RNA sequence: GGUACACGAAAAACCUUACCUAGACUUGACAUCCUUGGCAAAAUUAUGGAAACAUAAUGGAGGUUAACCGAGUGACAGGU
RNA sequence: CAAACGUGCUACAAUGGCCAAUACAAACAGUCGCCAGCUUGUAAAAGUGAGCAAAUCUGUAAAGUUGGUCUCAGUUCGGAUUGAGGGCUGCAAUUCGUCCUCAUGAAGUCGGAAUCACUAGUAAUCGCGAAUCAGCUAUGUCGCGGUGAAUACGUUCUCG
């Protein structure tokens, strides 16, 4: 038995919310199918960006619509991984939208 | 009764022109565009 | 205003012509488009033709005009009298 | 006179301060979003089609 | 009072009394006050000759208040005797820096001399 | 047997710890003297408004933790917090406290600025011409 | 054209003298959205009232404000030329409101020194029926007495 | 007019810029289609230059022409 | 630029000016950036230089409380205008950048006829952040929070 990686801090963030929740359920199921003690799926504050754009083409600055872009964020810290988990981590297939911030 | 003159400018500003001529003759084409570098990626599953 | 370390500023094209023109005795008004060049002490005694936007106005530099910018002693626009609207 | 400014924008200038940001779809110079490189009225058309993931209308 | 031809108010503190002089403002007055070591909050009427000599010497060391007026006058004459575009702009009683002159900048143009706006019978 | 209450007002949390004691209440806010936490502009009474008309002789030592807001908003948070801790000691007190409406979240928060408007509800000056 | 009657916010009992009316006048002298400042100014005037009149400040304040308080209100009603007025009995809530509004307006115009002493003099000056607020109340009352005839027709 | 006037313009020193004065160019700064080759454009250093642009230089990633670099070439490109 | 109008900012002040100490936010933004601390400088800033790809590091909260002073003056109000010396960005700040320091101290003591907005965290007010941006008298615009009111009897008149 070995570890080769103490304190694997996986970080997740994506523009969409529901897929992000789906990715957390899939990641957790595989890592508990192997022998690892997950600390917990904590939520992080969502970075929201807002852009204001005038609706009209030429005049009337007053009529301006709004748009938003939410950066939903999650955290995941792995205690001990071992080969049993890393090889199974290769078959995860994360839906494009979710972005991983693996920090080793 | 007159204390000669204590004005005339020139002298003080003259050093400023001397500084400027030295800079212009020093001028080295150190054209560049940037600062911090590297640490630019989006990560993966470390091998997918 | 303008920093110290930087100093003054000439485009250095004006500098090359002025050194050549000061050595040459039979000086004639110098045609410069550089309104950005500050008047340097060595410039004294020469005459320049600054581009006001339309023509080249002739300026005779003295021992006093040293320090300002070469375009400051020429105009760009002209206004001398309005006209009754009604 | 649109294309030449568009073409000139792609070409590198001789001074760093000579570089401005133009819309990449049209050639409009003012009101360009550096976060997306797209002007306000192309961003509206593009946002109303779903090309930018996550740009939803805002209700606060 | 007694400081040169200026008559600083007698019932007013000294650090404001120096401001009342033309060539000395407020910041330099504190500089004179601190350099001479004379303590503020001492009404000028309740002061002695010993302080009145130190302040006059340092005031004399700085630029005389009467000479600044001639200093401003020569600078305008120096700028106008140069033929500068800023000087011409200073010449016709207009903002010398970059202030706009379309609808504002009346502090240099005095009172308003209302003329007659154009006649619009409609088109 | 301590009791805990969590009040809020203008985005300001509150952690009030109600401890039974018989040696004077000793009002305390965030480990500091009330006389030092507030501009003492007579705001101290407000929080005690439900603790006065009922009683303060039971000398409950209060351990308040408030993090956020200004000072009236923080004050608004703890008044609600004391009442929420008060709903665990003698549920009868609730009835009389309910009457005066001292057991309801104020629901009053600052509105969002709107585009084309100089504020939440302001609007630019209109011109007949 | 509305058919709805507006609600009313609580007035709050005062925090010192337990006399509601103090909170209303505090809000009246409010400027710049300063709750603190207004309280300080007003409460400071009571300390001066103690120092000057040697009596209870709440008693002097009620005697001044209740006395300045008017009875008749003249409502403007134009038909063809100028306006013929109509005297009506004001409700009690509005009755108190004009007195406080009036007390502050004449306080911020006196030739006196810091408005602390200014407002203190106005309140002490209205307890003896000789001031600026009295004249205003007298003037509106005399207009109503003069205009007793048109009281029957209101609208 | 209300429904224009801190409006287009969520940034006019040069650039932006569409304007004026000047110095320069003509299948053109950019594009396709056609006969035809690629053994470059850049960038930068010189001289003349207000800078455009010219005459000289390291002759340049590459991939054998992919993209582009061109010649020839008339349909045309182009117009804020 | 002889002028006129619109929208805002600053004021004409002791509910204030100046000085000292000091408590309490939310949101947002950041690797050609945020820039902590330290050294120099009357200051804008410069040098050194960690930390932070960010619930971690950075972007001083101000009004507010207390103390001292001014004592109602065209002033310790008000800051325009003007002169000089500096700092930053940028090839380049004269036409035409802004900041700091020093100097001066216009008008203005509540504004005529007539008009505008607002029904609670609203009107009024105090700061903070972002967008476009090398830099910008944006006092503009878009957002976030701190304090926080008065009044609505009624549809006779007024506009739609
Ligand atoms: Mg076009
Ligand atoms: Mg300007
Ligand atoms: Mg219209
Ligand atoms: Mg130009
Ligand atoms: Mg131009
Ligand atoms: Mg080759
Ligand atoms: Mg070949
Ligand atoms: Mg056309
Ligand atoms: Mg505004
Ligand atoms: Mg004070
Ligand atoms: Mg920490
Ligand atoms: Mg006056
Ligand atoms: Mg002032
Ligand atoms: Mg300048
Ligand atoms: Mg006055
Ligand atoms: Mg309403
Ligand atoms: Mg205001
Ligand atoms: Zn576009």
């Amino acid at each position: 038995n070995a570890v080769k990686y103490p304190e694997l801090k996986i970080k997740l963030e994506s523009y969409d919310s529901t897929l992000l929740d789906l990715t957390t359920k899939k990641i957790v199921e595989v890592v508990k199918g192997v022998d690892v003690k997950i600390k917990g799926p904590l939520p992080l504050p969502t970075k929201k960006e807002v852009i204001t754009i005038i609706r009209s083409p030429h005049v009337d600055k007053a009529s301006r619509e709004q748009f938003e872009k939410n950066r939903h964020k999650r955290l995941m810290i792995l205690v001990d991984v071992n080969q049993g988990a890393i090889d199974s981590l290769k078959r995860i297939k994360i839906p494009v939208g979710v972005t991983l911030r693996f920090s080793k | 009764l007159t204390k000669q003159t204590v004005h005339g400018r020139a002298e003080k500003l003259s050093g400023k022109f001397n500084a400027g001529k030295a800079f212009l003759e020093n001028k080295t084409p150190k054209k560049a565009k940037g600062k911090t570098e590297e640490y630019t990626k989006h990560r993966s599953l470390n091998e997918l | 205003s303008r920093s110290a370390k930087k100093g003054a500023f000439v485009d250095a094209h004006l500098l090359k012509k002025v050194i050549d023109m000061n050595k040459q005795e039979k000086k004639r008004p110098i045609k410069t488009w550089s309104r950005r060049s500050t008047i340097f002490p060595e410039f004294v005694g020469n005459t320049f033709a600054v581009h006001n936007g339309k023509t080249f106005i002739n300026v005779y530099v003295t021992d006093d005009m040293v320090g300002h910018k070469l375009g400051e002693f020429s105009p760009t626009r002209n206004f001398k009298q309005h006209t009754a609207n009604r | 006179a649109k294309k030449s400014l568009k073409v000139k924008q792609t070409r590198i200038p001789k001074f760093a301060v000579r570089a401005y940001t133009r819309c990449q779809r049209c050639g409009r110079a003012r009101a360009v979003l550096s976060h997306f490189g797209v002007c306000r009225l192309c961003f509206r058309e593009l946002a109303y089609a779903g090309a930018i993931p996550g740009v939803k209308k805002a209700s606060w | 009072a007694r400081i040169l031809g200026i008559d600083i108010p007698n019932q007013k503190r000294i650090e404001i009394a120096l401001t009342y002089i033309f060539g000395i403002g407020l910041s330099r007055s504190q500089a004179i006050l601190k350099q001479a070591n004379i303590n503020p909050d001492k009404r000028v009427k309740d002061l002695t000759e010993e302080e009145f000599v130190a302040i006059r010497n340092v005031a004399s060391a700085y630029k005389i208040e009467g000479d600044l007026r001639r200093e401003i006058a020569l600078n305008i004459k120096h700028l106008s005797e140069i033929g500068a575009w800023r000087g011409l702009r200073h010449r016709k009683n207009l903002p010398v820096r970059g202030q706009r002159t379309r609808t504002n900048a009346r502090t240099r143009k005095g009172p308003r001399k209302t003329v007659a706006n154009k006649k619009i019978e409609s088109k | 047997q301590s009791y805990y209450g969590l009040g809020r007002r203008k985005s300001s949390s509150a952690k009030v710890y109600l401890t039974p004691t018989q040696d004077k209440g000793k009002i305390t806010v965030n480990r500091r003297d009330p006389s030092e936490y507030f501009p003492n502009k007579l705001v101290i009474q407000d929080m005690e408004q439900p603790l006065d008309l009922t009683d303060l002789k039971k000398n409950f030592d209060i351990n308040v933790v408030v993090k956020g807001g200004g000072f009236t908003g923080q004050a608004g948070a703890i008044r609600l917090g004391i009442v929420r801790a008060l709903l665990q000691f003698n549920p009868e007190l609730k009835k009389i406290l309910k009457s005066k409406k001292l057991t309801t979240r104020d629901k009053r928060v600052k509105e969002r600025k709107k585009f084309g408007l100089y504020g939440a509800r302001r609007a630019p000056q209109f011109t007949k011409r | 054209m509305r058919k709805n009657r507006a609600p009313k916010r609580t007035v709050l009992p005062d925090p010192v003298f337990n006399n509601t009316l103090v909170t209303r006048i505090i809000n009246v002298i409010m400027e710049d959205g300063k709750k603190g400042l207004a309280q300080r100014i007003l409460y400071g005037a009571f300390d001066l009232i103690e120092q000057r009149t040697k009596e209870k400040p709440l008693t002097v304040f009620e005697r001044a404000v209740g006395n300045v308080m008017p009875r008749l209100e003249l409502r403007v009603r134009r038909i063809a030329g100028s306006n013929y007025q109509v005297p009506t009995e004001v409700p009690q809530d509005r009755k108190i409101a004009l007195a406080l509004r009036w007390i502050a307006m004449f306080a911020r115009k006196r030739h006196e020194k810091t408005m602390l002493e200014k407002i203190a003099n106005e309140i002490i000056d209205a307890s003896n029926n000789t001031g600026a607020a009295i004249k205003k109340k007298d003037d509106t009352h005399k207009m109503a007495e003069a205009n007793k005839a048109f009281a029957h027709m209101r609208w």
